[PDB]
């Protein structure tokens, strides 16, 4: 499954490539890393501190669990009647991480063809996987996830 | 012929008789010039070899691409057939003025560059949606509406046949007209005779048929009845039975009631939104006008609204005078005693009344249409009126 | 064009089992769990012409099948 | 023969006729017969015969559309995926500098080495690129008459944060980017839209809501994407959603998936608006009939921050409108609009242009070349009062 | 409860009685029935609709009541409907004489049900007597 | 089948036995006709001794015939249908499952 260069004529393998992802997963990566401060959402600490503990805490103090022999959260859902401040927080988190993020949308992933979105999942999470630890933000969860 | 747009007050002027008369001069000058050029010498042979040269230059084997995209530079990008595309040069001799996008380009087989355009079939939706010449007849079998009729020319024939008219008062034609009345009046019928009798592309549509199955289509089937309409010149599009599409679009509603909506919103887009609508003429009929949306006939959208009145005393007499013309009868039919009684009946009826009675002197094998038959043939037509004796009254 | 490649698979096949002379021995089976679905044109005479039905076995049936099977 | 039309009219159709002829004569003579191939008119086979054909098949070569995908190292090395053919780890020519290469964008490479000649334009969907409006409409805003403070919030949501943005960013103010118009038809909500468009400098892309609904899933979505993603091309670009409410119906989930399609394509068109990218130089109008089946999420501030109000006019109102729809009439001297204006009753803007034209179709029914009063009051009357059951 | 009411008492936009055409429309179906005057007489024929070889014969006929010494009727409709308006009849023709020892004349006595199928169609939120 | 018989007669067999009554009250001859019941119910037959007994030619087409792959060849087919039955000078054309079409 590999990518290599080939010659033209002789079809000898000449270099490795990097592997390759849909245009759309590239797209998906944050390369201007927002600039919103955790100062900048009012109201919310309780919410603030979970999703910190649950996803930046494990990336940097990943002693503390190793130590106290349990495994960190795995995924964080957040709910509530429209404008509560959920994207903002998901800002704020991508702003002060410095971790790869992947800005992702739900009706991004539904697609014209058959497997093509199950296709973008899989090479959204691979990409992920590659690139370091990383952050999956699916926003608009209910398009996909009804 | 890309001649000079005169724009002098564009009424008949002494202004735009000198201007004109300029006109005619010029091209009495150049005309006089391009003769005696000729006779001195016939050029035929300049003229040709250039056509060779251009024959040189597109090779024999001309390939029919698809242009994609046009860089406005003399630079193309076009799809050939396999699917690839290439960035191309158009060349000089090609008529720019039939570059659009998805036209079918001739390429040069070895550089792929433009050449020539081909020409393309003429039915995007054209010869299932115009009816030609109306097949039933011309204003001759109307009989009886005759202010409608007026009201009608006065909308969608006036218009096209004196439009200075409307260009001195500074006042633009009103925009449509709906065509309203009881079941079988005549709405139908005035269509197709000003179908028959006018000039301009007649299109039809059922409102029936932008019920499609599939998502989006009822709308895609609107947007490109319209889209080939500006295509064709000065047109009239009839959608005929509006009630289908057209409601009073009550939200609480679910099933294809939305894409029903959508369809009327799509084209309520169409009759009247952001962009000019061109030359383009609506008419619609409406068995039920009640219904309908206030958006949809709101006055921008319909300007005229014609009621169609049921025939009393006299169009009865005319209908059944139309309607058996091509037909033998004995000298003993008082259609005036068919007539006297108040029972409201219809044109469609009186159709199917004359039709029965002819098909039944056929069955007994006679020679001509009784009197008795046309009364038989009417007690069998309102033997068609059910619902309930009490009730309402 | 997916459908469309189908009907002509399946319109393909139609012309073939037409297209015998009534003296080659080639006989053609097919099996269908669903054989309302089917379109009438196979069933149409002189293609599919034997339609043999398999049902849930009776009780004369169940009595044979535990006895092969035991 | 007909009844006089003008004492000119014979000799405007005799000079007519008799350039028609001189026409058909030149033509004849000249030649210019119609060709099947698509071939411009002799006279404009101009440098196509030769002396610019020729010098553009001999230096100009033929390029192929591609799409590049990955950069390799700091060294220019470029993978391309041409569409049909093959895919190729490529070079830069010359003439092309590495700045103007990017990752995704439309290369055109040679037949021999496949390198990169020239960036090309980014593909965009054919039904997308029509919705820019290209020629703008030739209203304004004097001929909106009767909506003063709404035309003012409309202004200073779309226009004045263009036209002059340092008195905003000065005192330290985010003006509002999304303005929804409502009321009832005939109001004139896609009149000042057209105001909008008019005086607008920048961008003005046009969307009918029937349009973002498809056949396909996934459709709508990837259509307002790339319209955003268009938009955000150009420096500052206004959107106009008419007719929202074809496909901004509330969200209504239940049982058996209802609008499911279209409840996606509204979630992309939010997350569009507001959401983790953010929104570029995109001021945002809509305008709809039924404001209450629209989503709470659609309605939210940050995407439709403004609700302007259409109402019927007053008097005033309607004295103005009746002067704006009969400034182009041939009317008499001396009409009062204010006894119009008040002799019709609650009415839009629409019943008053109906009202101008059937007075105006009235004298030329009456073989008149001025409209009079007696015109102007046989019209309301024909109007708002005979179709006052409409 | 609002929501589950039928409004078997209103009336249509076009000022009809949806309840009562509908039930006119299913006695359009049921046996028919046929009444005769004559000089010296008046006769019922109506159509047995019931025919079996395992139903039993039993009462004097199976549409035709009685309902005074010099009174009957027929019915055609809901059969258990028709039983609540016959014993209804027999009630009032009985009342009145009772009140005027004198047979309550035809017209009376149709008058009377009459009336309460009315009151059915007007008021209460029950289906009326098909 | 005797109710139909009687009909199709009326319907069809006047035209082309007497084409002199329509022409002397002036109605119009059918061009056809149409049939339709629960399948198998006599249609083909009646037909087929309708033809015979107007003594014409009986060219039988189906609609699922008419579906067919190559494109055109229904378009193909209704054509040559239609000019082999104006050759066959009298003659009666018998589209079977018009539906599918
Ligand atoms: N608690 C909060 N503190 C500060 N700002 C807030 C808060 N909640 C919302 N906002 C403001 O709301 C605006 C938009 O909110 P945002 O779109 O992030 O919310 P959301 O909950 O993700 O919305 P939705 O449910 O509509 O997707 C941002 O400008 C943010 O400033
Ligand atoms: N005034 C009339 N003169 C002549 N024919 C008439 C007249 N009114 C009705 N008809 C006959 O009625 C027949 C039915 O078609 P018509 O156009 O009249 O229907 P319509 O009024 O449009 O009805 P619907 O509302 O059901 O569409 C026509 O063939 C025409 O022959
Ligand atoms: N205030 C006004 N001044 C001048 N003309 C007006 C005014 N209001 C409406 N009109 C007229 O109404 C016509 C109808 O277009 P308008 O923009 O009013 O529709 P709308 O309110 O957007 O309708 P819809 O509800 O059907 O979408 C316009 O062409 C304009 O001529
Ligand atoms: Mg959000
Ligand atoms: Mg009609
Ligand atoms: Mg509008």
């Amino acid at each position: 499954g590999d990518l290599v260069g080939v010659n033209k004529d002789s079809y000898l393998i000449l270099e490795t490539l990097p592997t390759e992802y849909d245009s759309r997963v590239k797209a998906m990566e944050v390369d201007e890393r927002p600039t919103e401060q955790y100062s900048d959402i009012g109201g919310l600490d309780k919410q603030i501190q979970e999703l910190v503990e649950a996803i930046v805490l494990p990336m940097n103090h990943k002693e503390k669990f190793e130590n106290l022999g349990i495994q960190p959260p795995k995924g964080v859902l957040m709910y509530g009647p429209p404008g509560t401040g959920k994207t903002l927080l998901a800002r704020a988190c991508a702003a002060q991480t410095k971790a790869t993020f992947l800005k992702l949308a739900g009706p991004q992933l539904v697609q014209m063809f058959i497997g093509d979105g199950a296709k973008l999942v899989r090479d959204a999470f691979a990409l992920a996987k590659e690139k370091a630890p990383s952050i999956i933000f699916i926003d608009e969860l209910d398009a996909i996830g009804t | 012929a890309s001649k000079l747009p005169l724009v002098t007050p564009h009424t008949q002027c002494r202004l735009k008789l000198l201007k004109l008369e300029r006109i005619k001069d010029y091209l009495l000058m150049e005309e006089e010039f391009i003769r005696n050029q000729e006779q001195m010498k016939p050029l035929e042979e300049k003229q040709e070899e250039e056509r060779s040269k251009v024959d040189d230059l597109r090779g024999t084997p001309m390939s029919v691409g698809t242009l994609e995209e046009i860089i406005d530079d003399n630079h193309a990008i076009v799809s050939t057939s396999v699917g690839s595309e290439h960035y191309v040069s158009i060349l000089s001799f090609v008529d720019k003025d039939l570059l659009e996008p998805g036209c079918s380009v001739l390429l040069n087989h070895k550089v792929h560059a433009v050449i020539g355009v081909l020409m393309d079939d003429t039915d995007p939706l054209v010869t299932v949606m115009k009816v030609e010449k109306a097949p039933q007849e011309t204003y001759a079998d109307i009989g009886g509406l005759d202010n409608q009729i007026q009201e009608i020319k006065e909308s969608v024939e006036l218009p096209l046949t004196h439009p200075e008219y409307y260009e001195e008062m500074g006042i633009k034609p009103p925009k449509g007209v709906i065509l309203y009345g009881p079941p079988g009046t005549g709405k139908t019928l005035l269509a197709k005779a000003v179908a028959n009798q006018t000039s301009a592309t007649f299109l039809r549509v059922v409102g029936s048929e932008l019920i499609q199955k599939y998502l989006g289509d009822g709308p895609k089937l609107v947007r490109e009845l319209f889209r080939v309409a500006e295509e064709h010149a000065p047109s009239i599009v009839f959608i005929d039975e509006i009630d289908a599409i057209g409601t009073k679009r009550y939200d609480s509603n679910s099933g294809g009631e939305r894409e029903i909506q959508r369809t009327m919103l799509e084209l309520l887009n169409q009759l009247d939104g952001f962009d000019s609508r061109g030359d383009v003429k609506v008419i619609m009929a409406t068995n039920r006008i009640e219904t309908l949306d206030p958006a949809l006939i709101r006055p921008g959208r319909i300007d005229r609204k014609i009621e169609f009145p049921l025939p009393d005393e006299k169009t009865k007499k005319r209908i059944f005078q139309i309607h058996t013309s091509r037909m033998t009868l004995a000298d003993d039919v008082t259609l005036d005693d068919l007539i006297m009684a108040k029972d409201d009946l219809s044109g469609a009826d009186i159709k199917a009344i004359c039709t029965e009675a002819g098909l039944m002197a056929l069955r007994e094998r006679r020679m001509k249409v009784t009197n008795e038959d046309f009364k038989k043939s009417k007690e069998n037509v309102l033997y068609k009126k059910q619902e309930g004796t009490p009730e309402g009254l | 064009g997916a459908d469309r490649e189908v009907q002509r698979i399946l319109l393909e096949l139609l012309n073939q089992m037409d297209g015998f002379d009534q003296n080659v021995n080639v006989k053609v089976i097919m099996a269908t769990n669903r054989a309302d679905t089917l379109d009438p044109a196979l069933l149409r005479p002189g293609r599919l012409d034997r339609k043999i039905e398999f049902p849930l076995p009776d009780r004369r049936q169940k009595r044979l099948i535990f006895s092969t099977i035991t | 023969k007909t009844y006089g039309q003008s004492t000119y009219s014979r000799q405007i159709k005799q000079v007519e006729d008799d350039i028609q002829q001189l026409l058909k004569k030149i033509n004849e003579l000249t030649g210019i017969k119609e060709s099947d191939t698509g071939l411009a008119p002799p006279a404009l086979w101009d440098l196509a015969a030769d002396k610019q054909t020729l010098q553009s098949e001999q230096p100009l070569q033929v390029a192929r559309c591609t799409k590049i995908i990955n950069a390799d190292s700091e060294d220019p090395k470029y993978i391309i995926n041409v569409k049909q053919f093959a895919k190729f780890v490529v070079d830069l020519s010359d003439q092309v500098a590495p700045t103007d290469i990017e990752e995704g964008m439309r290369v055109g490479v040679d037949r021999n080495k496949y390198q990169i000649h020239i960036p090309l334009p980014p593909k965009i969907d054919p039904t997308v690129t029509m919705m820019q409006v290209e020629e703008k409409p030739d209203v304004t805003y004097s001929d909106v008459g009767g909506c003063k403070e709404q035309i003012e919030k409309l202004r200073e949501v779309v226009e004045t944060p263009l036209l002059h943005p340092e008195r905003f960013v000065n005192l330290g103010i985010e003006p509002p980017k999304g303005v929804l118009l409502f009321g009832p038809p005939g109001t004139g909500k896609t009149l000042c839209a057209r105001a909008v468009a008019n005086r607008t400098d920048a961008c003005f892309i046009r969307v009918i809501g029937s349009e973002l609904v498809q056949k396909y899933v996934g459709e709508g979505a990837r259509m307002v994407r790339e319209l955003f993603e268009m938009a955000r091309t150009k420096k500052a670009c206004l959107i106009f959603f008419d007719e929202i409410d074809a496909i901004g119906g509330a969200r209504f989930d239940d049982g058996a998936g209802g609008d499911n399609e279209v409840q996606r394509t509204m979630l992309e068109l939010i997350n569009q608006l507001d959401g983790f990218d953010p929104r570029g130089n995109i001021k945002v109008l809509m305008a709809t009939n039924r404001p209450d089946t629209l989503d709470p999420a659609l309605m939210r501030p940050g995407r439709l921050d403004r609700k302007i109000e259409f109402s019927l006019p007053d008097l005033e109102g309607r004295t103005h409108i009746f002067k704006i729809h009969a400034r182009s009439m041939s009317v008499e001297r001396d009409i009062r609009f204010e006894l119009l204006a008040r002799l019709c009753p609650n009415s839009t803007g629409a019943e008053i242009r109906s009202v101008c034209t059937e007075a105006g179709m009235f004298a030329i029914r009456a073989r008149r070349k001025i409209a009079t009063e007696k015109d102007f009051l046989e019209a309301v009357n024909k109007v708002i009062k005979s179709y006052a059951k409409f | 409860s609002r929501r589950y009411d039928s409004r078997t008492t209103i009336f249509s936009p076009e000022g009809r009685l949806y309840q009562v055409e509908y039930a006119m429309e299913a006695i359009g179906h049921a046996g028919t029935c046929l009444g005769i005057l004559a000089n010296d007489g008046v006769l019922l024929a109506a159509e047995r609709r019931n025919i079996h070889k395992l139903l039993d014969e039993v009462f004097f006929s199976e549409k035709i009541y009685k309902l005074n010494e010099d009174m009957a009727c027929s019915v055609a409709g809901i059969t258990s409907d028709a039983n609540v308006l016959t014993n209804e009849l027999r009630l009032i023709a009985q009342r009145y004489l009772l009140q005027y020892q004198e047979p309550i004349p035809c017209e009376q006595l149709v008058t009377a049900l009459c009336d309460i199928k009315q009151a059915y169609t007007q008021f209460g939120g029950k289906r009326p007597f098909g | 089948l005797d109710k139909q018989i009687k009909e199709i007669k009326e319907v069809i067999e006047l035209p082309v036995k007497h084409p002199e009554l329509f022409e002397a009250l002036g109605i119009a001859q059918p061009k056809g006709v149409l049939l339709y019941g629960p399948p198998g119910t006599g249609k083909t037959l009646l037909a087929r001794a309708v033809a015979h007994h107007t003594d014409c030619t009986f060219i039988r087409v189906s609609g699922s015939e008419l579906v067919q792959k190559f494109i055109g060849e229904g378009a193909r087919m209704v054509r040559e249908l239609f000019v082999m039955a104006r050759e066959h000078a009298p003659s009666i054309i018998f589209m079977d499952e018009i539906d599918s079409i």
